[PDB]
């Protein structure tokens, strides 16, 4: 599901997310027996990356660690 | 006769295939989902095991019930 | 119910061949840029509403019932 939002949306090589963010998003941001929702998440987090490097700039990887989640 | 002519009469392609390159095609898909890959694999292997016979040949009818995200 | 048509129309990953039943050919609808819109939740059907992406709007204060009716 992160490979794909991340592809599909520019930001490829330019960021990324950690374990502890992922089962951070399961436990407090979804309610689900799919797998849909968790998808729409990430790529909520995938939309907002490319709209923070749009406006400045950054090099190498920015990691979202689990307590940026609710940055996002 | 247009409609007679053009659908399919004793016309097929193969079905005796590697097992294990069907299973590596099935996992690079699909995470998890046991019981749906190893019913393909035993069909699979019940294909192979028939081919020198003249027995009857029955494809599977199937239903996969679930709940509205997972994968079917 | 049209609910039910409304699935092959509305899912996110299949949508790209819909296909009606006077043109007998696969029709891509991805495209598209679909907005629905409700006021509640409940009556939508549990499958269908898990395609939809759900935004919602919550009703106006004071100061921004004041702002509005002071600029538009």
């Amino acid at each position: 599901l992160w490979p794909k939002q991340v592809r599909e949306s520019g930001m490829e090589g330019r960021i990324e997310v950690t374990d502890a963010a992922i089962l951070r998003v399961i436990s407090e941001y979804t309610r689900e027996a799919g797998v849909r929702g968790l998808e729409r998440e990430l790529g909520k987090i995938a939309r907002k990356g490319a709209k923070f490097w749009l406006e400045g700039a950054w090099e190498g990887l920015r990691t979202i660690d689990a307590s940026d989640i609710p940055t996002y | 006769l247009d409609w007679l002519t053009e659908v399919p009469w004793s016309k097929a392609d193969p079905e005796v295939l590697d097992i294990n390159h069907t299973r590596q095609v099935l996992d690079e898909d699909h995470y998890g989902l046991k019981d749906v890959k190893e019913r393909i694999l035993e069909y699979l292997a019940v294909r192979q095991l028939t081919q020198g016979l003249d027995v009857r040949n029955k494809a599977p009818i199937l239903v996969l019930v679930g709940p509205p995200g997972v994968g079917k | 119910d049209p609910a039910s048509a409304m699935l092959e129309v509305l899912d996110p990953e299949q949508n790209n061949t819909f296909t009606d039943h006077y043109l007998d050919v696969p029709y891509d609808l991805s495209k598209v840029f679909f907005i629905t819109t409700a006021n509640t939740l409940q009556t939508i059907p549990r499958p269908l509403l898990d395609r939809m992406e759900v935004i919602e709007i919550p009703g106006y204060t004071n100061m921004e019932k004041q702002a509005i009716a002071r600029q538009y």
